[PDB]
């Protein structure tokens, strides 16, 4: 997308995380885990609810009739009226689609940049003692257990205890 | 050792429309267009009028259908179709204009012209077509004026009316056509008939015409209907010699009211802000596409089954 | 050893307008307003009727001009300037709300009214102002009914259209207004005339009228025309002694057309669903510049020469 | 522009690239090089195309006339009709003038979004082994034959082939 | 050592809505609905007509409080609350259409319709409801006909206005109706009454009728104005026997001109294009809250007092 | 937000910038300094600017009164003029409204675009010799003197003057 990440250099969706929208899955000595990311996900939530908030907003203005069910309407202004309902109908069914499509795009867009801005933290958060695998991936050079892998998630992570381990992994050398 | 970010997806995916693509597909979406009505008109909250079988204009002059109906209050006021304005066969000028006015009205009153007449004239006319309690009867707030002696001329009459009032009042008269030669002259005499009604800033004329045509209610004449604003402090006069049906009573339209016209059954225990034939509609949605015509507070009228807006991300499963 | 990521310029970049720019070049861009249409009436795929130069007025009276154009069916109805709806001089009341009924019907049938005039009355009243054969005529749907013999008093007539089909019908007639008072009793006697029109629900006076006016055509009488709609099992009448210009035959508007007034020549190799005066616009652009006056499903009018759609990247050229 | 690449950190466009939107220049010891990549020009064009028929798509909305062209018009409804039209008109033309404008913004925006996404791609094939210009430009700290580049271009460069060589060269240490 | 990015923030933030949210707090923002008007007509740089208290129906027919709006050019009319059009009572029929022709012309010229009138006419028929100079006097673009001899029978009278102009006229006549048979008899005689007007494109007849109404500035009569357009090179002629109010001059409308209702002081200081009933709006802005009744080139009116926009980056402050 | 800079993995605002949008806080031994940066702010500024004239563009139409201000209207001709225009008003305001938060929203992520596009300018000024910080900053693994925060901020920084430091300051070797 705009991004670059959903549907983009991340290869799909994981129907398994149903506990939130962004989130980790990690692979370590001692095995597998996944983990809902809760600011990212109330991040994109909340915009949403916001533009559901302004879709139902009501802005009225009160209409009496002017076409009789019950009797005749004289032909001339039934024509005048029915050339501007039907004009005014063709103005809001354009505006309804337009609103609808555009704001669909952009509700796309900005959930693929909530996804991508969790990415950029987690990058930063490990700077020298992880890689970019390609795939949305952070291939780590360092032995991160259950703990560690946990304190990436919560922001907690400190790269300088892991920094030395790491470069020497990555340099292969020293 | 790895960690991996990502995002979620569900296998049964929404489809809804953007600037670039026709088909995108979502995680969810929610509907804007109000396709679903209730088939009643919800009165909750709202000190409504139903007037059943009885036309908004039937309240003015008085028709037997109207007789529940001749004055009050209200906020809403709903007519139904096939409502009777006549029961005596005739037409009203400007029709379309005086139901507006009083389909957007909160409330009648009714108040006397005080109109009174000589021995020579019979003020009591009656027909079989304005049935009141098994006998023949008419308009309560008009009154067929007809010549006591049958055969003899109509004197030469005069009625004002005097809006003492510090608002406008609803008066209204009409013209009786006579259906033959014999019967104009039963009624009113031989003599050249001719009504004029003037006021300040209203004035006009009218002549009983006698023609040939069907019947209506078994009756062959007609009765025309006509109307105008009196202002406060301003006198109408009625200047006639036969063939004026004169008011009794002058109507006074209060405040405002919402005027619905729909024949659905009335729930006193929902509430609605907005109505149309069918019924009421009750939606946070900004549009709907159930019917062109609607009167009160409504969603604007799309042309389109479906406006998905979506609220997820891209769908995008394995 | 390196690689260089870019991206595509062109020598020909064009502008367009953005949020924030008013001058943005951009690689390519294309229009989305139409300046174009075409100066023919595309014709083709649908049934049509060139009316010529008869008004669509004159096809339920039966000018002469409108002898091709009695009867008919269509899904396009195309009228011209300065066609002829009166060969005798008249007008019609309500005449607009009564044209346009015929410009959005898909054709018309006639019906017999089966009126008969006894002896007394010259039903083939005919003038030089509507020629036909050359001879003078009357129009075709109507007829001039007058004395026979010249100066006596109108007999006192009643004659009644009873509409026995299932749809409403449309019918027209004429009151005489005669120059002169001579030509007046010439036609229809001394006596005080009196032409009544009655249904269920309508009813109508007239009085022909004698005036002094300049000659149309020749003529200085005139033809005021009027018109009702008879519902389905109801029947009208005719009540008259003198100056009725009655209906031979009765209209019936079938289905759905559209009315296209232009002075454009058709074409039936072309097809569109937009008409103008000048003609036809054949777009898939969503907007036009042509004329806010348009028939049909059209792009919408907008005060604009231009509006480019950028199709391509922002050009950033060398 | 939004996503800083065209017109941004890249200093101007391709005259000589006729063969797609996007694409590559390469520079090694057979010479110089140029190639278009299809993916990233698909994307940008079927985004355009899917703007194209949703401004082509027609509304189905037969108008009778209310103006005689050929007869009067009552003044007073005239003036009405006036009025009217000249009023959804004004709202037709604002909504033209805003349609184009807000596409055209985005439409400049996702296309400046498709040339970042495709220099990120190409910024994580190479990870470890390239260093960034500021210009849009990979410093390959290895040797890249035309097989190589080829290989950068069609997305199948393994980075583990070069890796040594690279951080060789880029330390600055045999 | 460390360089660090960033950007600035504000103390008092300003709150401005999005798609996402309504309360999003940004470094600055602007106004986009105009809510200040100003309280004078302002015509700078237009000539323009102040007509007081002159109704611009009295323009044509001549009411005194007029007599310095007879003709003249303008570019823009200013009518105002309260204005006069009748001295003698009375009412204008389709006066609405005619108030709204003038409103949008840019001059009147006047010229005379040259009618003669026979010895038995009195054509300076006059009245005290029409004061000129401390005398009796009447509209000035009409002549109140009356028989010269107190109850003797008007003579039957025709007179025919031609057309020699290469642009259409303004021709207005009235009709008088009396408040009694004595009074009817006195100016007119006992004859029937009729008044006969036609054209080649226009006829009508009309019929002076008695009847008691309350009195207007003195009077208990009414005179009821008619008008009609007539073409180049065609004639209209005028036939009468009593009753009828004869033009001595008609109007030709000239070009363009704003119609202007307001009673806010004219300011020949400032310029603006843009005008309702409480003056001027001069804005850049696109919207305005001040009326919804606007004439000229206007900001489209919008619900709201404000709609900020945005004009600096999300506020972060500390 | 969209580029996740301003209000994102920007703590917050500074106050004491009124020299521009955008700039650079800096410490040295030297110690401290801020300077705000000309180019971004402006390219902010005239989009804004951009935005507010096409606000002010104006159209031509001239409309007459149709609802006369000292007369009485017919009641049936003003109920379909009360209703046409209220159906106009409706129309706008909601044009407006729309118009407003579309506006907004585009301003407020374009301001955090030219943030980002900034910062990813200096990273890429920098490369192999600073590392990012997570909060904005780079860290500099050498000494950098006023004179060397100044080619930083004027985009005059020749990295390879202090490569071969800075590489040895980050691998922790010496
Ligand atoms: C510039 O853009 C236009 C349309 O945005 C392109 O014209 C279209 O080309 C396709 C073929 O790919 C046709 O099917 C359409 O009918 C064309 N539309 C119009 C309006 O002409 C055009 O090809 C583009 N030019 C270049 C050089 O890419
Ligand atoms: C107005 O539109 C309705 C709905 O299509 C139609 O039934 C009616 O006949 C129209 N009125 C006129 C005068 O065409
Ligand atoms: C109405 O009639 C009363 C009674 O004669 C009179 O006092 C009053 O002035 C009249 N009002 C008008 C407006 O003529
Ligand atoms: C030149 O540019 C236009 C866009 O303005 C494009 O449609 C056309 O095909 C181009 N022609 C050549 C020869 O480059
Ligand atoms: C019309 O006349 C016919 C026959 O005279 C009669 O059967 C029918 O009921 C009449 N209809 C009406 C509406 O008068
Ligand atoms: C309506 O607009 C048309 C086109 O400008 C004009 O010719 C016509 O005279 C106008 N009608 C009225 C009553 O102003
Ligand atoms: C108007 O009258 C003159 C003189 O009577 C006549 O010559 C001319 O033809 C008339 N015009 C019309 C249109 O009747
Ligand atoms: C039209 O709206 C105005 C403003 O609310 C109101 O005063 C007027 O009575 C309305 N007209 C009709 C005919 O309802």
């Amino acid at each position: 997308g705009l991004f670059g990440a959903i549907a983009g250099f991340l290869e799909n969706g994981w129907e398994g995380m149903v506990d939130g929208w962004y989130g980790f899955r990690h692979q370590n000595a001692q095995g597998t885990g996944q983990a809902a990311d809760y600011k990212s996900t109330q991040a994109a939530i909340d915009q949403i609810t916001g533009k559901l908030n302004r879709l139902v907003e009501k802005t009225n203005t009160e209409f009496e009739s002017i076409e009789s069910e019950f009797s005749e309407i004289e032909h001339q202004i039934g024509n005048v009226i029915n050339w501007t309902k039907d004009s005014i109908t063709d103005i809001w069914t354009y505006q309804a689609e337009l609103l609808v499509a555009m704001e669909n795009q952009h509700t796309i867009d900005m959930a693929d940049s909530e996804m991508l801005n969790l990415y950029e933290r987690v990058r930063k958060q490990l700077r020298q003692n992880a890689e970019e695998d390609g795939k949305g991936c952070f291939e780590i050079y360092h032995a991160c257990d259950d703990s560690c892998m946990e304190s990436i998630r919560n922001n907690t992570y400190d790269h300088s205890q892991y920094r030395e381990e790491a470069l020497l992994n990555r340099l292969n050398i020293n | 050792d790895k960690i991996c970010l990502g995002h979620h997806a569900v296998a049964n995916g929404t489809i809804v429309k953007t600037l670039t693509n026709e088909q995108e597909e979502v995680t969810n979406a929610t509907e804007t267009v109000e396709s679903t009505g209730i088939n009643r008109l919800c009165m909750k909250g709202r000190k409504h009028k139903d007037l059943g079988n009885c036309h908004p204009i039937g309240m003015l002059i008085g028709t037997p259908a109207c007789d529940l109906h001749l004055t009050g209050m209200w906020d809403t006021l709903i007519e139904r179709e096939n409502a009777i304005a006549y029961c005596y066969p005739g037409a009203t000028v400007n029709v379309e204009a005086l139901r507006q006015k009083i389909m957007e009205s909160g409330g009648i009153n009714k108040i006397s012209t005080g109109f009174t007449y000589g021995s020579s004239i019979n003020s009591a006319g009656t027909t079989r077509a304005c049935m009141r309690n098994g006998g023949n009867s008419f308009y309560a707030e008009l009154k067929w004026l007809v010549s006591k002696s049958k055969g003899q001329n109509f004197p030469q009459t005069t009625n004002t009316y005097r809006n003492t009032d510090t608002a406008e009042h609803l008066i209204m008269w009409g013209i009786h056509h006579p259906s033959s030669t014999q019967e104009k002259n039963d009624l009113y005499g031989t003599q050249s008939i001719s009504i004029s009604v003037g006021s300040s800033t209203y004035r006009n004329n009218f002549v009983p015409v006698v023609g040939a045509r069907p019947q209506v209610n078994g009756q062959s004449g007609r009765i025309d209907f006509h109307w105008t604003l009196v202002q406060p402090g301003d006198n109408i006069t009625f200047s006639h010699n036969g063939g004026l049906i004169a008011p009794s009573r002058v109507s006074k339209l209060i405040g405002r009211g919402l005027g619905i016209q729909s024949d659905a059954p009335i729930d006193n225990n929902c509430e609605s802000k907005c109505f149309w034939r069918g019924g009421s509609i009750n939606t946070r949605l900004p549009f709907q596409n159930l019917s062109p015509r609607t009167v009160g507070q409504c969603p604007k009228y799309v042309n389109r089954r479906s406006l998905m807006l979506a609220t997820g991300m891209r769908n995008v499963p394995e």
